[PDB]
């Protein structure tokens, strides 16, 4: 099987710190490290990982010795040379068998290679290990299984590492692993010959996409190309007056459910760290935002509706639910688009001797349609009277929330107040303290104008925006254009890059030589941004100059232009065909020839007339 | 595929969750599974279509080709179609176009007529080919020269209305006898 | 006769996700739902490349007409290519050029000027702007146009037997006899009434350019192609504004404002959304495919047998006893001349 | 030999909502996924 | 029991079918089995 | 471009309503008024 395979995986022809010995720096951690030694016997212990390497965050040891390890999780202190300090708060102590193993052959030549990969996904401690033979006279170019050892579940967080030495009387490769897709050939038997990766050539790509280790002479389509941004602009209104959540989060006369007061914000700066500061909060229950992300979005229009009401309504509001208050004193709408606040007050809304300034309705000839307030006093009916008045069968619509400092958590005076948000396709007005930058044109950037997000490239326009536009779009509902708000211009917007890369090649039995054609993109786009390093393909195809060539389809890198002209081999597009010809070899790049260049001889009294015959066997399947 | 279920076995999820709950990825999974066989079966009908129309086209092929002599150019492979030969192939057929294709050519001459008495003389099936001084009727696709004789040709004109015409006698085996 | 329809290589990832990570990853758990799309799109462009060489590249040598053109009387320049316009297109061939306006030429490397469009961005940039981008043909329609006139100097100087084995030279007096030959009458007709035949074909040459040229559209079959192309593209990019049952339809606001663990729903109903949109696009454009393959195949068998010769079967090459055919290249189809 | 079939020309408004308007409007959520549809049919009934 | 259809709770792993003895060359650490089309195709014994 | 809209608007070819002031009766309001005068 040809298994393709993503995971932590250390890069072909990749940096490997080449160390010796004769004091040990901390090589950093991070997504797994590879680890590789040679040594004659043994001159390598153990490894120590964590953070700080103190005695105040967890730390790893896994020191081997003569016929076991010792493995353990604890919160030494330090060596600096017996090589901790500390087991105060200690535990998870692990013995095994040792993973070095050395053997001879009567000589002291077979420096056993041992390679070592270890990770820390979602805690999990893998551990990985293989002792090849090939010597270690040089880093060899020979595949190699790595079979895991032990698997053990610390949980703790590794940032650094430090290794181990041994005593006595040219090692310490490291590498770096990264997450790339992975394509590893697997024997009849099991094990793994070979492997490719899918991030390194153009090449390698195709061979990741058609999985197979033997690529056909041919043009695959493999990925697509992007010019990712370089810098990120944020422009918002040019408007810094702090919105009034202070005065409506100072009051102290909360009206009651029955009357929610209903304040309206606009043209401010909405900053909800004074949102966070002026709350003890008990309810942070957010539909429509979610309350991490709230400093980044503009907003058309804010609402804030705030009442006093007891704890299990508190738990009732919300959109889309029932009782007698979401019933017949406030109803949220089901698409509600906006987050509630409940703080805890015992101390504004409770006296001694009590309270009963509040109130709330019980008695409504109907539900609430949402966000409407009915302020008024009838009796409800109950039977067929048209009784108005109080007692048996003529009821008040409205019963008292009385407040005193000495209820449960279910009947406390709780602190509730709503906003209501509206992010529809308007001129936004009220929005996060986020700084605006500067704005730099003719560049890949990702543009944040009064909220609405996107990528691309913006420039001068000729439009004719009216006084009220705002926006531009296309009759595919599209965002076209955009108005300044602190500059009052128009911009249009860009595609990033899309293309499509294809890789022209032969057949990997022949060559390995690549060359590489960016669909539909001007060539001089790619070069300076292969320049800049802000291509999302990371095979930087190698270009001297000779090799390039502005097709109709695009660009292409790697063949150069003869003029000449053969039956083709590999189509590329716009009458051009790439080939493998020989120079001593290298692929090339002509129009195709449509064929022998033949004139007839046409005349007035001329024939031609065949004066013999062959027979001639086709096939047709 | 998991298609967004919490996972992608169906022994398992059933196993591990109760069905009141369970229904949900299981639904998930039908989702997912039903749309695959979906385009599966849309994408072997429009196969089958495609071959269908090559199968078609293979039989009047046969039927063309080897049950006789075809007419139609390249029909039958390239060049004056002779005969064909079928053999079977796993999944489809060959065929072994046997066909007749010129060669050498040499340029002689041509006259659309040739006026013996006043009267233009057209080859009854042939070209009037002339070597360079001796006129000839020969056939179309063969080089085959013959004495121009009444026989190969019939006579109906007035040397007066074709362009081109070239001066020449005209035998008759009657004549002498 | 349609011959091919435009070519594309739709790329899932962009066109339902946006520059988007975690978009991707939830689409990873649909499996390869997008693989087998880029297929059958990759096999519908190569098919259709094929569908046009067997259209067009049915002679193996380029054949030239001779320097002087004197063809007994018949006045061929109106379908022999004319040195003079820089395209060498026949005047007959340009007029199709002309009447058919193609939305997406492809061929255009249109990055550069969506910055550049000043007004408001066109359909193109629009596309471009959301993952779906149009190849070009392999064959130009400068060397198409080569290869159509390659075939008609061919059939005018060798009469047939060009296409069986070499090319032999005939006068078109002669070629014209055996064509008559072919049909029942003698050859003497021919060579009696010359004069008469080259007037009528000389006006009847004349009289097609003015009807193709007055008619609001004779040209609708590759018109119609062209539409239904672009009509689906657009139906497709329109699609991009569909909520689907979601919050909003716009991926970076959603993910701008949702944290993930909720956000995913809204994402997944996105991606059932516009994945199905995707699919009966695909769908759509393989029966479109499906059916340009056969008109195409028509047109070459119909190539092979009236331009490579006389086809004795009625009405297949025109109606009438049918004489000879010209080929001439149009925008994503040919014409021929019966 | 078959020459042609029976032309039918479904209606996706009402054949999804009959008469509901709410279901109308949900429908209208989906794009011109009922466009498609009526195109189809009425070229298959036209080139029928 | 070998050459019967069974349902089989290996470890966890529930399913159908028929078992018997095998030539696999399951590396010490190799647990489980599958083919190309990611469908678990051979299981090791965890008392055996 | 053609954009197409469904929103309130008022309808083509529809009834008008033309006072004249020389005691300014109050109309009725719903799903908004179209309203105009030349002075
Ligand atoms: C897979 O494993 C088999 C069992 O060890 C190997 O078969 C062996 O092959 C050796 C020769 O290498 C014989 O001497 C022995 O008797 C046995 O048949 C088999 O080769 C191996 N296949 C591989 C490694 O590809
Ligand atoms: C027509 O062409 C034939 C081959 O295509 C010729 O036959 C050849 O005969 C020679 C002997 O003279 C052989 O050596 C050769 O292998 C082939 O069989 C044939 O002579 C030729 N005839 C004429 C009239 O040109
Ligand atoms: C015209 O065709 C004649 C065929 O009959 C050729 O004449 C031949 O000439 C030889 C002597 O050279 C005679 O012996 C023979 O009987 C025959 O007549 C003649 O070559 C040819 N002319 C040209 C120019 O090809
Ligand atoms: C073919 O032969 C005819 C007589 O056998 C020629 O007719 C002659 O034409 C000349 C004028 O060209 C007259 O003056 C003469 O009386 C006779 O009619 C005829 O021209 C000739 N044609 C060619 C092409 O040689
Ligand atoms: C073949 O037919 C051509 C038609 O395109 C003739 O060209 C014409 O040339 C005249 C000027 O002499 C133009 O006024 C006219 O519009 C047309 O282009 C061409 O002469 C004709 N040639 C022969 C030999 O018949
Ligand atoms: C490895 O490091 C050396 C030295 O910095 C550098 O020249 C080389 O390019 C690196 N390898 C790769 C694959 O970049
Ligand atoms: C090595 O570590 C093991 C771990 O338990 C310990 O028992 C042993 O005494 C240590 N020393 C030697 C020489 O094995
Ligand atoms: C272990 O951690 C607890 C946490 O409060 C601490 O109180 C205690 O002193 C620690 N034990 C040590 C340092 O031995
Ligand atoms: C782990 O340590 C790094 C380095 O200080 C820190 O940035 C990160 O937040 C830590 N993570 C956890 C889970 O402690
Ligand atoms: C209310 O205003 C007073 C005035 O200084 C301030 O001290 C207090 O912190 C405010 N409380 C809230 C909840 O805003
Ligand atoms: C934005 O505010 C600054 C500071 O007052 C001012 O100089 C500038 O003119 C303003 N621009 C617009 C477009 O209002
Ligand atoms: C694309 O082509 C060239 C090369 O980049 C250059 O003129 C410019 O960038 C573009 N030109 C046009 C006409 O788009
Ligand atoms: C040879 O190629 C060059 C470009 O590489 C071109 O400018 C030149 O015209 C070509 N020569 C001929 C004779 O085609
Ligand atoms: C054919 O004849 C015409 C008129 O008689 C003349 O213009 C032309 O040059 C001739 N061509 C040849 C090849 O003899
Ligand atoms: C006959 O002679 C002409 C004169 O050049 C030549 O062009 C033509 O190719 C010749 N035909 C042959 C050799 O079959
Ligand atoms: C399983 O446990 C039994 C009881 O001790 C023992 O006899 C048997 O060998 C064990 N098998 C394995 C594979 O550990
Ligand atoms: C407008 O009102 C008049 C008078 O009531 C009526 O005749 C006319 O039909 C109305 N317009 C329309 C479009 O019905």
């Amino acid at each position: 099987v040809l298994h393709l395979t993503q995971d932590l995986f250390l890069p072909f022809f990749s940096n490997v710190t080449w160390f010796h010995a004769i004091d040990n720096p901390v090589l950093p951690f991070n997504d797994g490290v590879y680890f590789a030694s040679t040594e004659k016997s043994n001159i390598i212990r153990g490894w120590i990982f964590g953070t700080t390497l103190d005695s105040k965050t967890q730390s790893l040891l896994i020191v081997n010795n003569a016929t076991n390890v010792f493995i353990k999780v604890c919160e030494f202190q330090f060596c600096n040379d017996g090589v901790y300090s500390s087991a105060n708060n200690c535990t998870f102590e692990y013995v095994s068998q040792p993973f070095l193993m050395d053997l001879e052959g009567k000589q002291g030549n077979f420096k056993n290679l041992r390679e070592f990969v270890f990770k820390n996904i979602d805690g999990y401690f893998k551990i990985y290990s293989k002792h090849t033979p090939i010597i270690g006279r040089d880093f060899p170019q020979g595949f190699s299984a790595l079979e895991p050892l032990v698997d053990l579940p610390i949980g703790i967080n590794i940032t650094r590492f430090q290794t181990l030495l041994a005593l006595n009387r040219a090692d310490y490769y490291v590498g770096y692993l990264q997450p790339r897709t992975f394509l590893l050939k697997y024997n009849e038997n099991g094990t793994i010959t070979d492997a490719v990766d899918c991030a390194l050539d153009p090449l390698s790509e195709t061979k990741c996409t058609l999985k197979s280790f033997t690529v056909e002479k041919g043009i695959y389509q493999t990925s697509n190309f992007r010019v990712q941004p370089t810098e990120s602009i944020v422009r918002f209104p040019n408007v810094t007056n702090l919105c009034p959540f202070h005065e409506v989060f100072n009051a102290t006369r909360f009206a009651s459910v029955y009357a929610w007061n209903r304040k309206r914000i606009s043209n401010c700066v909405a900053d909800y760290s004074v949102l966070y500061n002026f709350a003890p909060f008990f309810a942070f229950k957010c539909y429509g935002v979610s309350p991490t992300k709230l400093n980044d979005l503009c907003f058309t229009n804010v609402y804030a509706d705030s009442f006093v009401i007891k704890g299990n309504e508190v738990s009732q509001i919300a959109p889309g639910q029932t009782g007698n208050i979401a019933d017949y004193n406030y109803k949220l709408p089901d698409d509600f688009t906006g987050c509630v606040i409940a703080w805890n007050s015992n101390k504004l809304d409770s006296k001694h001797s009590g309270n009963y300034d509040y109130w709330y309705r019980l008695f409504r000839k109907s539900k609430l349609k949402p966000f409407e307030r009915d302020i008024s006093t009838e009796i409800y009916q109950a039977g067929n009277k048209p009784c108005k008045g109080k007692g048996p069968n003529c009821y008040f619509p409205l019963q008292s929330y009385g407040f005193r400092p000495t209820y449960g958590v279910g009947h406390q005076p709780y602190r509730v107040v709503v906003l209501s948000f509206e992010l529809l396709h308007a001129p936004a007005t009220v929005c996060g303290p986020k700084k605006s930058t500067n704005l730099v044109k003719n560049k890949c950037v990702n543009f944040n104008f009064n909220g609405l997000t996107g990528t691309g490239v913006l420039t001068k326009s000729n439009k004719k925006f009216l006084p009220f536009q705002q926006f531009g779009r296309d009759i595919v509902d599209t965002t076209d254009a955009v108005r300044d708000p602190q500059t009052l211009e128009i911009l249009d917007i860009t595609p990033c890059s899309f293309g499509g890369v294809s890789v022209i090649t032969p057949g990997t039995n022949t060559s390995n030589q690549v060359a590489v054609l960016y669909q539909g993109v001007n060539c001089t786009e790619v070069s300076v941004a292969i320049h800049a390093d802000q291509l999302t393909p990371t095979w930087r195809v190698y270009s001297t100059g000779s090799n390039v060539f502005q097709t109709r389809a695009g660009c292409l890198i790697g063949a150069e232009y003869v003029n000449n002209s053969y039956e083709c081999d590999i189509p590329i597009g716009a009458g051009i065909c790439a080939s493998y010809q020989t120079q001593s070899q290298s692929i090339i790049a002509y129009t195709m020839s449509l064929g022998a260049e033949n004139s007839v001889a046409y005349s007035n009294n001329s024939i031609a007339i065949p004066t013999n015959f062959t027979i001639s066997v086709t096939t047709e399947i | 595929s998991k298609f967004g279920a919490i996972s992608s076995v169906l022994n398992d999820i059933l196993s591990r969750l109760d069905p009141p709950e369970a229904e949900v990825q299981i639904d998930r999974l039908i989702t997912g599974r039903l749309q695959s066989l979906q385009t599966y079966v849309t994408q072997q009908l429009i196969r089958a279509a495609e071959i269908r129309a090559s199968a078609n086209l293979a039989a009047t092929k046969m039927s063309e080709c080897v049950l006789g002599q075809s007419k139609r150019v390249d029909f039958c492979g390239k060049g004056y179609h002779l005969m064909s030969f079928p053999q079977s192939a796993p999944h489809g057929v060959v065929f072994l176009h046997v066909t007749y294709v010129p060669a050498q050519e040499k340029n002689f001459t041509t006259a659309p007529a040739i006026c013996h008495d006043g009267k233009a003389h057209f080859p009854r099936e042939g070209v009037f080919v002339s070597n360079g001084t001796h006129w000839f009727v020969t056939q179309r696709n063969f080089y085959e020269p013959q004495i121009i004789t009444t026989d190969n040709t019939f006579v109906s004109g007035n040397c007066d209305v074709v362009i081109g015409i070239v001066n020449n006698t005209v035998y008759d085996p009657l004549q002498l006898e | 006769l349609p011959v091919s329809m435009t070519k594309t290589s739709v790329d899932c990832t962009m066109y339902i996700c946006g520059d988007s990570t975690e978009c991707s990853n939830l689409l990873l758990q649909y499996g390869s739902f997008c693989t087998q799309l880029k297929r059958a799109l990759t096999g519908i462009a190569v098919e259709q490349d094929k569908n046009t060489q067997e259209v067009f590249a049915q002679v193996k040598q380029i054949y030239k007409t001779p320097p002087i053109k004197y063809f007994g009387g018949f006045n061929f320049s109106q379908i022999l290519p004319d040195p003079s316009k820089p395209s060498k297109r026949s005047p007959i061939e340009d007029l199709l050029f002309n009447k058919v306006t193609l939305a997406d030429a492809g061929f255009i490397k249109q990055y550069g000027d969506c910055l550049g469009d000043i007004a408001a961005r066109d359909l193109i940039c629009a596309q471009k702007f959301n993952g779906l981008t149009v190849l070009p043909p392999l064959l130009t329609d400068e060397m198409i146009a080569q290869y159509t006139s390659a075939l008609l100097a061919g059939t005018i100087t060798s009469g047939w037997t060009f296409g069986a084995g070499p090319a032999l030279q005939i006068p078109f007096p002669m070629q014209m006899a055996y064509r008559f030959n072919g049909i029942g009458v003698t050859q003497n007709v021919l060579y009696e009434n010359q004069k008469l035949i080259a007037n009528q074909f000389n006006s009847a040459i004349g009289k097609i350019q003015d009807s193709l040229f007055s008619t609001p559209s004779a040209l609708g079959k590759l018109q119609d192609v062209v539409n239904h192309n672009a009509q689906a593209l657009n139906t497709l990019v329109k699609q991009l504004s569909s909520k689907f049952g979601a919050i909003s339809s716009v991926l970076n606001d959603i993910l701008s404002r949702l944290d993930p663990p909720e956000a995913e729903v809204q994402i997944d109903r996105l991606i059932t959304g516009r994945l199905q949109s995707l699919q009966t696009y695909v769908t759509q454009q393989l029966i479109r495919a499906a059916e340009i393959r056969a008109s195409a195949n028509l047109a070459a068998t119909k190539m092979s047998e009236c331009v490579l010769g006389q086809s004795k079967r009625v009405d297949f090459c025109g109606k009438g006893y049918h004489l000879m055919s010209f080929p001439q290249s149009a925008p994503h189809g040919v014409v021929f001349l019966h």
